[PDB]
């Protein structure tokens, strides 16, 4: 019992989509976060993802290609045209995901103002201190996730974030590591992405489901002699 | 999985039914499947081993009717309707449940011919022999039934069983016998101490053995 | 605790050179801090976070490892690079320090 | 199905020995390939197993990290290397075909090949000696094959002028070396009158003696 | 429906509980082969490549090339209060490289038909290394081994070839030079070298060449590919 992916059956030896949905031998489809694509037929040039005024994962298979939808992207209208044809016609399919401000949930440490993300919190760590280490909280309480955690740091980053990160502080006098996100909030499906807007590097991971336990990690950002620090904390139940 | 396969040997008359036991050490059934993980094996002597029966009954393309094993859990047997003089052979266990595949001790099928007695035969030291230095001397057991048989070596009456050949043929297919060689191994200086050479048989046909010596 | 075995203890170079101390923990650490101290004064910050460079420390320093192996590089060693160089853990109680590998020069 | 093993030959303990399978009539990329030996007990133990594209292998405790297997789907063979062989590694190995009709890693063998004989031993290799065995309704004679290794030796009597009536005797493992002997019975008449000659023959030490019996 | 291994394990050839061996399940996938499971993973995540994870079912593609015949990919599944391990490897075939290899080093998991050790070339100086691949259909894995810098990302970027005329060369695309679909592209490092390749199978359009530069200290080289059809 499935839901979800759509089925295109073009060809001839789960919604099911065929030669009736299309419009001028055009299928418009619309695909959402965490949606499977999958059609069934003889591409022309065996081959499709492009750009037509971004593919995640694409495997392609003896008349049959998958294609699984990102979950993040800031582009307003990205596709994918794949072209195809059936009996003595010629369709194509233009793939496009549903436009959606994600904002994630974080800390934005630069001073431009014109970047393609946009965070929750934010901390021009050009203004800190020298010699200082601010803190830049981040809390969630969710009962399900789906969200984005990351930060937008124009220096180094510490550790690499977001798949190495750095334990909470002790109450006591306890040393802090740098341990796997793996491990740290103990899911499996853990996204990652990085970017770059001149010197800031972005980096985030996402978050989908429920967590095991509520689990608490630091990512550290410096700039010359200034230094920042963002502290996360998700809940579970 | 410890497969085992009572009795060692088996005695069988031509036509006669037989059957042969493999306990094993665990379960080989998985439920679902219902089927026996476990497989037969025959191997005709001189020759390699060649599979019969696979799953719990189900024969391979070529395997005759009258070989009908059945089991289930850890008990197994296989059955044979009228025996041939052809498939007089060792028939191995083999489990295919879980790694590593385990096989069977083996149950010999031999022949129940009428008890045959032995004719005995000595044999004294070649000549070319004492000149190396050694003198052996070898006494001939052949053609007779059952297995069980004891030979005894008497120098000059006394009774030295150190350093003894004992060696057994198969079922002859002539006559479905058996042959045993004895051969008493010794230095040509030991040898000359003594006169006559005695080699008796304890058989279960005679009570009183029988005797085959000679005196150099 | 964990025993941080720093080789070679003398580190004798010619400017120019690419030279490696490497920093071996007793047991599994997950970071390494590096500091440089010249005679007459206190150690100074070095590397942070096994690579990240501390504010001033030139860019021919580097530092990589992990587990029981952490090591830190000079790619063209200059002559003010003359120094000796201690790595720290903090994995566990205690923290504790390196011997302290010292570079040397060459004439 | 064509399944030809070869490559046995007598190796010192600690030494290393690969022999082979040649596979013929049959898809040999579609079934998986096993290795049994058979002790000279009559003991059948299983050595290894190989998938169809030589990407899984299976070894038990016994010789995992001593032997491996491998195959040459474009040659169609399928290899053994024995490495750090033991006295015990001393057997009779069968190249087998696992079934494939039950999609199954591990499974029952369809065939078996004739068998190559390994002699895992440490002795040096030396020629028989050949002993005759001069002693009724019927009189018997002997010929005797002491001191001598390895395994086989070959005997028959008048090149093969009779065959019934006679027995020939295993060896024997004695004193590091092996010793067997034969028995043949011909009618009092026929002897001393006529001529009877053993026929022995060592490969390994590539012997040939023919000695008549006199009395 | 005809390269696809389906192993049912929730509520084309189908593969239930029955073909695990003490609930182990050894999948040999070819080259062109599909696999895709139906079961709740344990931990979500699985294959210690080109993977899609979709709510209870994963779906896995082969790689062209591999290392070790050990490596592989392994998934476990929990049905019916029942752990089930599911270990997924490329049938082992040790194809060769059609290309060059620059390094030094002689204890190499790659195997390459030609090969020019940079070490040895003159300063300053700029050699060339020629590989051809002349048949009808392909199925080989073009590649070098650089013990420095590449020039450009090789090879999903390309170096145009040479013009005859005083016209310039330029850095493509792979895709759209040899102007075929599903390049499979692979990367690998031993010390300091460096080891990028591509696949290619099937046909070719049109016979097209392109280079790629390997530069090591003060020496250089380059290797120049050339495939035909048609
Ligand atoms: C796993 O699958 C096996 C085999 O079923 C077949 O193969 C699979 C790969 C799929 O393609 C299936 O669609 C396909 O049907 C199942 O084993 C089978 O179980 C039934 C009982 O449930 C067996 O029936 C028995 O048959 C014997 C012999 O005639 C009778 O004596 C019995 O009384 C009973 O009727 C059937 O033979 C058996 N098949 C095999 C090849 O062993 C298995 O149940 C299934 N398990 C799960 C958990 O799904
Ligand atoms: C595609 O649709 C046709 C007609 O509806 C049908 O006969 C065929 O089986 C379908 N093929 C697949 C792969 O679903
Ligand atoms: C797949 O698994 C479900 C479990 O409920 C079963 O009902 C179904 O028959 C299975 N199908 C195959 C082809 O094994
Ligand atoms: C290759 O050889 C070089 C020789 O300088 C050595 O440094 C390197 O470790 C070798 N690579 C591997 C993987 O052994």
């Amino acid at each position: 019992y499935p839901h979800n992916i759509l089925f295109t059956n073009l060809t001839n030896d789960p919604k099911t989509y065929n030669e009736s949905n299309f419009v001028s031998n055009v299928l418009e489809v619309e695909l959402n976060d965490g949606e499977l694509f999958v059609l069934a037929c003889e591409l022309i040039n065996k081959k499709c993802f492009q750009e037509g005024k971004k593919s995640n994962k694409i495997i392609y298979h003896k008349n049959l290609t998958i294609f699984k939808a990102p979950f993040y992207v800031t582009s307003k209208d990205v596709n994918t045209e794949c072209t195809c044809k059936f009996k003595n016609n010629n369709y194509k399919i233009v793939l496009k995901p549903k436009y959606e401000k994600k904002v994630i949930h974080g800390c934005n440490f630069s001073s431009n103002v014109s970047s393609k993300h946009t965070f929750t919190d934010s901390l021009d760590i050009s203004l800190v201190d020298d010699s200082a280490h601010i803190s830049c909280n981040v809390h969630l309480s969710e009962p399900k996730y789906n969200h984005l955690v990351g930060l937008n740091c124009p220096g180094d980053i510490i550790p690499d974030c977001f798949f190495q990160v750095y334990q909470p502080e002790s109450e006591e006098l306890e040393p802090s590591n740098i341990v796997y996100l793996d491990s740290q909030i103990n899911i499996g499906d853990i996204e990652y992405y990085e970017d770059a807007e001149g010197d800031d590097k972005i980096k985030l991971f996402g978050i989908v489901g429920s967590i095991p336990k509520t689990t608490s990690f630091t990512c550290i950002c410096k700039k010359d002699k200034k230094s920042a620090y963002m502290t996360v904390t998700i809940d579970s139940a | 999985i410890v497969m085992s396969q009572s009795p060692s040997s088996l005695a069988v008359s031509v036509g006669e039914k037989v059957t042969m036991s493999c306990k094993s050490s665990q379960s080989l059934f998985y439920s679902s499947n219902q089927k026996n993980y476990l497989a037969w094996y025959q191997q005709k002597p001189g020759q390699s081993p060649k599979l019969l029966i696979y799953w719990a009954s189900t024969r391979e393309s070529g395997v005759p009717d009258r070989f009908t094993g059945s089991g289930s859990g850890t008990d197994f047997t296989l059955t044979i309707s009228s025996v041939k003089a052809e498939d007089l052979a060792v028939y191995y266990c083999q489990q295919y449940y879980s790694y590593p595949p385990t096989f069977g001790g083996g149950t010999k099928l031999e022949i129940k011919r009428a008890d045959a007695a032995p004719t005995v035969s000595i044999f004294p030291p070649s000549s070319e022999q004492l000149t190396s230095g050694g003198a052996s001397v070898v006494c001939f057991l052949n053609n007779f039934y059952p297995k069980d048989i004891n030979v005894k070596w008497k120098i000059d009456g006394s009774e030295r069983q150190n350093g003894v050949l004992n060696s057994w043929t198969d079922q002859d297919s002539k006559d479905s016998t058996y042959s045993m060689s004895s051969t008493l191994t010794l230095t040509k200086d030991e040898y000359e101490r003594h006169n006559s050479y005695t080699c008796e048989a304890t058989h279960k046909t005679s009570t009183s053995p029988i005797v085959k010596s000679f005196n150099r | 605790q964990i025993v941080l075995s720093q080789s070679p203890a003398i580190l004798s170079a010619s400017p120019g050179e690419k030279v490696t101390m490497t920093c071996r923990a007793s047991s599994s650490v997950t970071y390494i801090h590096w500091y440089q101290q010249k005679p007459g004064s206190s150690p100074k910050p070095w590397i942070q976070a096994t690579s990240s460079l501390a504010s001033g420390v030139p860019a021919r320093f580097s530092g990589s490892g992990s587990g029981t192996s952490y090591s830190l590089s000079i790619s063209r060693v200059e002559a003010e690079d003359a120094a000796t160089y201690y790595c720290q853990q903090w994995s566990s109680n205690p923290l504790t320090f390196g011997a302290g590998t010292k570079l040397e020069l060459k004439r | 199905v064509m399944l030809v093993e070869s490559g046995g030959d007598l190796v010192k303990p600690g030494g290393s020995l690969k022999v082979s399978c040649a596979a013929s009539g049959f898809t040999f990329s579609n079934y998986a390939m096993s290795w049994v030996r058979q002790t000279p007990e009559k003991r059948l133990e299983w050595v290894a197993t190989i998938s169809s594209g030589a990407s899984y292998t299976h070894y038990p405790d016994s010789v995992k990290g001593r032997f491996t297997i491998s195959r040459d789907n474009a040659k169609n063979t399928l290899y053994l290397q024995m490495s750090s062989l033991r006295s015990e590694d001393t057997a009779m190995y069968y190249c087998g075909r696992q079934v494939n009709r039950h999609d199954r890693a591990l499974d029952a063998m369809d065939y078996w090949g004739q068998g190559t004989s390994v002699t895992v031993s440490p002795a040096k290799t030396t020629p028989p000696s050949v002993y005759p065995l001069a002693p009724n309704s019927m009189v018997t004679l002997g010929c005797l094959v002491k001191g001598y290794f390895p395994e086989p030796v070959t005997v028959t009597w008048n090149s093969g002028s009779l065959s019934s009536g006679v027995h020939t005797f295993p060896a024997v493992l004695q004193s590091d070396l092996y010793t067997l002997s034969s028995s043949v019975t011909v009618p009092s008449s026929t002897w001393p009158s006529e001529t009877v000659t053993c026929n022995v023959a060592h490969p390994a030490s590539s012997t040939k003696v023919d000695k008549k019996i006199v009395p």
